[PDB]
RNA sequence: UGCUCGC
DNA sequence: ATTTTAGTATATGTGCTGCCGTTGCGAGCACGGTGTTTCGTCCTTTCCAC
DNA sequence: GTGGAAAGGACGAAACACCGTGCTCGCAACGGCAGCACATATACTAAAAT
């Protein structure tokens, strides 16, 4: 898949901002378990979401 | 492939183990399906879907 | 847009040209002026100009903080020295302003004095960059390194005579190699070392309240009329253009200026040799109304041949005797002898047939194609036709002219018909 | 001017082919030789080679 | 973001470039140990105000703030002449190779 | 260090294109001085001690030096100018005799300064600098694309 | 060793 | 004798100059191979005299 | 047409080290995980004043 893979953009998931590192380079980061990667997100949850 | 000058290697096993286990493990009927995530890869194609 | 207003007159002044010069401030604004300011003394050499003004500075003001003034005073000179002081009590009194040059010519800047009516230039002889030199901390610093020098003499309380005679270190002369005296010659020490050769001279400074400065602000203006018509400026746009634009010092590798640039004859030669089809109207235009029709005529008769009112050039000339066919390499002779025919078959008839050219000419067929791409055109179910329409107002006006090219046309029709067996 | 732009795209198209391919090509041997000691035991437990 | 100059003569070919690593400029050249604030090679190349060095640079409020660093980094050392400058410079220079 | 406005590399009014003929004169220039010095060699190593028989340069003039390094330049491709300390290789090419379009395209081709050994893909792209000087479309397939 | 190619 | 200051002592924590990698397989071709700088032995060829 | 002696040109050959002289450049191709130097911060401990 990684040859698959197209390295595509515009993928913002949603926000249509916060550049993401996906495809060939997010699985290189993943697999190289380095300490400090490149646009690390973190997904809170809200007690009082509404 | 695309049959537009790709060059292809062919080979010869010498001795009779190696060519049974050719023919059981890596026999065209027995790899109709990719080990990824099942789906067939050898099926039709252009000239035979239309 | 019409000089409606302010006519006004500009004359010149050359009683200051020599002793005019423009002291600029870079680091001082133009508010503050050293009106006030009482100066002392203005070094300054007449070659390589580097004028060092010598100002003085007040010490009561508020603006002037008197202990770091002692501080850098004993700093700068000695204790009680005051044989080679810079300044010449114990405060920094004196402040000296450095010149750098601009550039070395300043024939192009003038000094423009404006009167009611009336707006005189002065030449400069020279502009230069005044800034605050600091040249007291170079002496501070040699004078804490000979103090230094004398802490480590004094390491002893009594120092033994030394027996430092100075053995004879006279050094070999020796003969230095070009490439390293050229790089001594440029060097900046060299350079620092030839301009203080020259001796400096002392100037007093008279300020503008002066009244020295208002009696000779007058020379600035020149004795002279409202209106002289001046002897010299009197060069014409395209000489001012020369003048401040000096110079540096296929066929149709010659331009159109180039030819112009030719005798006519050339001219003419050229012109017929790259469009080899062309009236006497066009050639006239071609070359301009300037030239003379009779000698443009005459020279045309050398180099082409009249065909239908219209001017053809002569076969030798596309073809010199050198010179052989590029398709298929047969002499230069027959190639002329193939067009003298093409041309006589024009003269004949305005319609030409390519194949009963090729038969008689026994010539190839891209040979008689490019006889006939060079005067003709493809009409189809006609053959091939003169590119040019009948001139008949050129054979009206010049009946000599067509008698001769007759009589020419004869001639080559009687060979044509001696060599082809016509 | 579309042609241009069209050939602006097909270049970047092709140059983002030649780095994939080098790119999964690392990243597809690194995996390979870091897995390749995994095997299935008859005790249904995936041992390594140690 | 820095800058970079490859000054080619008919003899040499040098590339000079300045950084701006910590809020001030530094010129680095392959002739010199370490790189030098820009501020000591003005004073060494001539121009010793403070003043017109500011002026050379720009008058506009953001550049005098941008370049208020490097005048701080200067005056912290006692370099305030060409000749302190210049033998600044030839501290950080180094012979090649005897 | 406001605004990015950062200058880009791959803008070809940045660029500047060599022909033969500047390689060639730098070539030339670098042989007739490495021949200089070697004359100069010879007289400082025959004049002062041999004879009374007064020395000429003609009889140490080697008419092989130029041929030999202009032979080897143009042949090898590698060009190495110890006086300005370039180091370039691939200069030259054989000419490809496969067609007449084939030489015809070769003999209008230009190479990089990249000299492509790894993935740039920063001067690889199409940049719009290129309308009306360079072919867009026409570029090698593979792995000199763009930069070829 | 270099380089042009073939996917 | 006890609380405060000086030192030292190691550990830790942020750099900055090192070494290590950079798809695959295929097919052609051109060039150059370590040499060269000066010393000497050998062989040959041709300045005048016969 | 000939010859005894002379020079010089070419091909082995040995001392030294790929560059005539001792100089001399640019550029990093881009990350990225080890690090080792420094540096230096802080606290622990013990000597000194009250
Ligand atoms: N310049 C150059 N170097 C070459 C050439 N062939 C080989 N090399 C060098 O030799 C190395 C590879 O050697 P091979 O090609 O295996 O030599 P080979 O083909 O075994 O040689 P043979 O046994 O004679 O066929 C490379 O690192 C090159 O630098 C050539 O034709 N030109
Ligand atoms: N560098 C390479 N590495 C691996 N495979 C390659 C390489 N170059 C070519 N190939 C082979 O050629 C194939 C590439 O063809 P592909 O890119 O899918 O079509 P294409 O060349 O874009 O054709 P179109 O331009 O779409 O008509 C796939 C691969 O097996
Ligand atoms: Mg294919």
């Amino acid at each position: 898949p990684g040859t698959q893979m197209t390295l595509k953009t515009f993928h913002f998931a949603g926000v249509a901002s916060m550049n993401i590192t996906l495809g060939v380079p997010r699985i290189k980061e993943i697999i190289n378990a380095s300490k400090a990667i490149s646009t690390p997100i973190i997904t809170a949850q809200l007690d009082k979401d509404d | 492939a695309d049959f537009d000058g790709d060059e292809m290697n062919l080979h010869l096993p010498q001795t009779e183990e190696a060519k049974a286990e050719a023919l059981v493990l890596m026999g065209t009927k027995a790899n109709l399906v990719t080990p990824r995530n099942g789906e067939p890869l050898i099926a039709a194609i252009q000239d035979f879907l239309t | 847009d019409d000089p409606v207003v302010q006519e006004i007159d500009v004359y010149l002044a050359k009683s200051l040209a020599e002793k005019l010069y423009l002291f600029q401030y870079p680091v001082r604004p133009a508010s503050m002026t050293y009106d006030d300011i009482p100066h002392l003394s203005a070094k300054i050499k007449p070659k390589q100009q580097k004028v060092e003004l010598e100002m003085a500075i007040d010490t009561l003001n508020p603006n002037y903080c008197r202990s770091k003034g002692e501080q850098i005073a004993l700093n700068v000179d000695g204790a009680c020295a005051d044989e080679t002081s810079t300044y010449s009590s114990k405060l920094m009194d004196k402040q000296t302003f450095c010149s750098s040059q601009t550039t070395s010519n300043t024939s192009r800047y003038a000094a423009a004095l404006y009167r009611q009516g009336e707006l005189h230039l002065t030449p400069l002889h020279g502009i230069l960059q005044l800034r605050p030199s600091f040249s007291y901390l170079d002496k501070a610093d040699a004078k804490h390194r000979e103090r230094e020098a004398a802490n480590e003499a004094g390491d002893s309380s009594q120092d033994e005579a030394e027996d430092d005679v100075k053995q004879i270190t006279v050094r070999f002369s020796r003969p230095e190699s070009e490439q390293a005296r050229q790089r001594r010659v440029q060097s900046y020490e060299f350079l620092q070392k030839k301009h203080a050769e020259e001796p400096w001279v002392h100037l007093h400074y008279y300020g503008l309240r002066d009244s020295r400065s208002e009696h000779e602000r007058q020379y600035l203006l020149c004795p002279g009329s409202s209106g002289v018509e001046n002897t010299e400026l009197v060069k014409s746009p395209s000489e001012y253009l020369m003048m401040l634009m000096p110079p540096s010092q296929p066929s149709n590798v010659l331009s159109m200026a180039q030819l112009r640039t030719l005798p006519l004859a050339d001219q003419i030669k050229i012109l017929m040799k790259n469009v080899k089809v062309m009236p006497f109207a066009n050639l006239m235009s071609l070359l301009g109304p300037s030239i003379d029709s009779v000698a443009v005529l005459r020279g045309i008769q050398k180099v082409a041949m009249l065909v239908q009112g219209n001017w053809v050039v002569k076969s030798d000339i596309l073809y010199p005797k050198d010179s052989s066919s590029p398709h298929s390499g047969v002499p230069a002779e027959v190639l002329c002898r193939g067009r003298d025919f093409v041309m006589w078959k024009f003269t004949q008839s305005r319609w030409v047939v390519r194949k009963e050219v090729a038969t008689v000419t026994k010539l190839c067929a891209e040979d008689v194609k490019d006889f006939l791409e060079h005067m003709a055109v493809v009409r189809i179910n006609k053959g091939w036709e003169f590119i040019l329409p009948y001139d008949g107002e050129f054979i009206k006006k010049h009946p000599d002219v067509v008698q001769r090219q007759h009589m020419l046309w004869t001639g080559i029709q009687a060979k044509l018909e001696k060599v082809y067996n016509l | 001017t579309e042609f241009f732009f069209h050939t602006m795209a097909g270049r970047e198209g092709l140059v983002d082919t030649a780095v994939k391919t080098a790119e999964t090509g690392y990243m597809q041997r690194r995996l390979v030789k870091s897995l390749e000691d995994l095997c299935s035991q008859y005790d249904l437990t995936v041992r390594s080679s140690t | 973001v820095g800058a970079s100059v490859t000054s080619s003569t008919h003899e040499k070919k040098s590339r000079t470039n300045m950084a701006v690593k910590q809020g001030r400029f530094y010129l680095r050249h392959n002739t010199l140990s370490e790189d030098i604030p820009i501020v000591i090679i003005f004073k060494a190349m001539g121009v010793e105000s403070d003043q017109e060095i500011v002026q050379m640079i720009g008058t506009e409020e953001h550049v005098m703030a941008a370049f208020g660093p490097s005048l701080e980094e200067c005056q912290k050392a006692q370099i305030f002449t060409q000749m302190q400058a210049l033998k600044y410079i030839g501290n950080k220079v180094r012979r090649q190779r005897m | 260090q406001g605004d990015n406005k950062v200058d880009d590399r791959d803008y070809y009014g940045n660029k500047r294109l060599e022909l033969a003929g500047q390689l060639l004169s730098l070539l030339f220039e670098d042989l007739f001085k490495k021949f200089n010095s070697e004359m100069k060699k010879i007289a400082d190593q025959v004049i002062p001690k041999q004879r009374a028989a007064q020395f000429d340069v003609v009889k140490h003039m080697r008419q092989d030096q130029i041929t030999n390094g202009m032979v080897n330049a143009i042949s090898t491709g590698n060009w190495s100018l110890k006086r300005f300390k370039m180091d370039r290789q691939g200069v030259t090419q054989v000419l490809s005799r496969l067609s007449y379009i084939s030489a015809l395209g070769m003999m209008t081709r230009i190479s990089s300064q990249f000299e492509k050994t790894r993935k740039v893909s920063g001067p690889r792209s199409l940049q719009p600098s290129q309308w009306g000087m360079l072919c867009p479309s026409d570029t090698p397939e593979g792995e000199a694309c763009g930069l070829v």
